[PDB]
């Protein structure tokens, strides 16, 4: 048998949610920057032992549109929040990103990967310390990745997969 | 108008000719807004909008274009350098017609702008309003019949000519 995951990719403008998941979907990095107004994606995977099919909604990183922005959240079961190591900014916005995705889902446990990509530039401004510290204080995975080079791109989506399936189990 | 200029788009499809748009630019009210406008559409600092594309249009909401620098969405440039800052918002976003600058947050105006195609009241205070369609707002429905809920189009639209009406 198979089951389904509905998988939203969030965070600040331009640190690689759409880079991410097209390396997931297409097998590519390019270089240009293609601004997302929204796309969504599907992929059939098979994470430990177990076939799914992975239903992966690329958001914009604006936060206006709230109507819409909540009915992603309500929607989605799991959800990758993107920051880029060489972006400081972009990693103080998770918290805001995480506090609307438990708000509009009235939980405080809600399936998320920290992810910080961009780990193959050498601008890095965000430590790694930094980010486990805080990915271990809302108690879910941090994975550094590269859409660039490839590196934990799998890893972030499958990682999210594994964190639904535990919430599941509760 | 005794006052505002009226600049044109000659739009093209895929270089096919579609049709002529006309804009009142509103140099009355937000003059630096409209004056760069002005310029970038008759070319005479030796740059401006002939040849660039409508990259994002989206059926219900507007047309949007003026990246003649990166050619791909994320570029664009004014006659007062990369960026400029918010002139006024004088004016609203009250319907169909109304040309009114893109931005990536405040202060950072640069050539591309974008035309309502509906009322969109929640860019009001945020995005600078300029001018108006005068003529040819029946070519600005024809484009944004080309559009898609993400913005891409279906077929290439530019603006083949432009300039200044008499
Ligand atoms: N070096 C490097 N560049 C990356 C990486 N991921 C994305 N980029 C680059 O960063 C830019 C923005 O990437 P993109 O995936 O479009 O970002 P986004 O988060 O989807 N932006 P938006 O919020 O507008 O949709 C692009 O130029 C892209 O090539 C990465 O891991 N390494
Ligand atoms: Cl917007
Ligand atoms: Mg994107």
């Amino acid at each position: 048998s198979m089951t389904e995951y509905k998988l939203v990719v969030v965070g600040a403008c331009g640190v690689g949610k759409s880079a991410l998941t097209i390396q997931l979907i297409q097998n590519h990095f390019v270089d240009e920057y293609d601004p997302t107004i929204e796309d969504s994606y599907r992929k059939q995977v098979v994470i430990d032992g177990e076939t799914c099919l992975l239903d992966i909604l690329d958001t914009a990183g604006q936060e206006e549109y709230s109507a819409m922005r909540d009915q992603y959240m309500r929607t989605g079961e799991g959800f990758l929040c993107v920051f880029a190591i060489n972006n400081t900014k972009s990693f103080e916005d998770i918290h805001h990103y995480r506090e609307q995705i438990k708000r509009v889902k009235d939980s405080e446990d809600v399936p998320m990967v920290l992810v910080g990509n961009k780990c193959d530039l050498p601008s890095r401004t965000v430590d790694t310390k930094q980010a486990q510290d805080l990915a271990r204080s809302y108690g879910i995975p941090f994975i550094e990745t590269s859409a660039k080079t490839r590196q934990g791109v799998d890893d972030a989506f499958y990682t999210l997969v594994r964190e639904i399936r535990k919430h599941k189990e509760k | 108008s005794m006052v505002n200029p009226t600049v044109f788009f000659d739009i093209a499809v895929d270089g096919e000719p579609l049709g002529r748009v006309s804009f009142e630019l509103f140099a009355d009210k937000v003059p630096k807004t409209a004056e760069n406008f002005r310029a970038l559409s008759t070319g005479e600092k030796g740059f401006g909008y002939k040849g660039s594309c409508f990259h994002r249009i989206i059926p219900g909401f507007m047309c949007q274009g003026g990246d003649f620098t990166r050619h791909n969405g994320t570029g664009g440039k004014s006659i007062y350098g990369e960026k400029f800052e918010d002139e006024n918002f004088i004016l609203k976003h009250t319907g169909p017609g109304i040309l009114s600058m893109a931005n990536a947050g405040p202060n950072t105006n640069g050539s591309q702008f974008f035309i309502c195609t509906a009322k969109t009241e929640w860019l009001d205070g945020k995005h600078v309003v300029f001018g108006k369609v005068k003529e040819g707002m029946n070519i600005v429905e024809a484009m944004e019949r080309f559009g898609s809920r993400n913005g891409k189009t279906s077929k290439k639209i530019t603006i083949a000519d432009c300039g200044q009406l008499e």
